[PDB]
C-alpha cells in the first residue's frame, strides 16, 4: 500500500493520492470527503463499512456496513447515492463509530 | 455463496483472490459471528439483515458469511497486519 495502516486519514485527499480504495481507514471528516469528491468524478460509492479507530487500530463493525450495489443505468443516481452514503455517515457518527473504510467502483 | 459487488471490489484491494475465498470457506468453519443490519444499511431494498453468521479462516483472514442467503458479510484486509477482528466473531463454535 502506498499509505499507512497505522494511520487515520484526515484529508479525502489522501484517499485518491495514496490508492486507499476499499483499505484506507478515514476519519468522519475525511470520509465525507471522500464521499463527496466520489460524486465530482462520477464515481459509484458500492460500500462504507464504519468502525472504530483504537488509536492506533482499526475495529470493523459488521452492524455498521452500508452496501449500495451499482444498478445498470447509475450515472443519474449518483446524487442520491451520494446524498445515502453521507446521511450514512452521519448516522454512524450519532451511533459512535469513529472511523471509516470507503468502496468505491474504479 | 454470493459475493456482490462492494466485496467484488474489496477482493483485490484486501489480498483475496478468488480462489482465496473458495479455499477458506471449504477448510470448515473456525467461529460464529451474527449479521444485523438496519434497513437503511441495504438501499435499495432496504430488507436489512438478522441472520445467524458463519466465519471461515483465522485472525487477520477470515470471511464471514451469512447462513441465511450465502452472501459473503465480511473480509479482513489481509494487507493490514493490525486488522482487529470484528468484536463479533466468536471463534471455535
Amino acid at each position: 500500500k502506498l499509505f499507512e495502516h497505522t494511520v487515520l486519514y484526515d484529508s479525502g485527499d489522501a484517499f485518491f493520492e495514496l490508492k486507499g480504495n476499499a483499505s484506507m481507514k478515514l476519519s468522519p471528516k475525511a470520509a465525507i470527503e471522500v464521499c463527496n469528491e466520489a460524486a465530482k468524478k462520477g464515481l459509484w460509492i458500492l460500500g462504507i463499512d464504519g468502525g472504530h479507530w483504537l488509536n492506533p487500530g482499526f475495529r470493523i463493525d459488521s452492524s455498521a456496513s452500508w452496501t449500495y450495489d451499482m444498478p445498470e443505468e447509475y450515472k443519474s443516481k449518483i446524487p442520491e447515492n451520494n446524498r445515502l452514503a453521507i446521511e450514512n455517515i452521519k448516522d454512524d457518527i450519532e451511533n459512535g463509530y469513529t472511523a471509516f473504510i470507503i468502496t468505491l467502483k474504479m | 455463496l454470493k459475493i456482490d459487488q462492494k466485496i467484488r471490489g474489496q477482493m483485490p484491494e484486501r489480498g483475496w483472490t478468488e480462489d482465496d475465498i473458495k479455499n477458506t470457506v471449504s477448510n470448515g468453519a473456525t467461529g460464529t459471528s451474527f449479521d444485523k443490519r438496519s434497513p437503511k444499511k441495504t438501499p435499495p431494498d432496504y430488507l436489512g439483515r438478522n441472520d445467524p453468521a458463519t466465519v471461515y479462516g483465522s485472525p487477520g483472514k477470515y470471511v464471514v458469511v451469512n447462513d441465511r442467503t450465502g452472501e459473503v458479510t465480511q473480509i479482513s484486509d489481509k494487507t493490514d497486519p493490525g486488522w482487529v477482528d470484528d468484536s463479533r466473531i466468536q471463534w471455535g463454535n
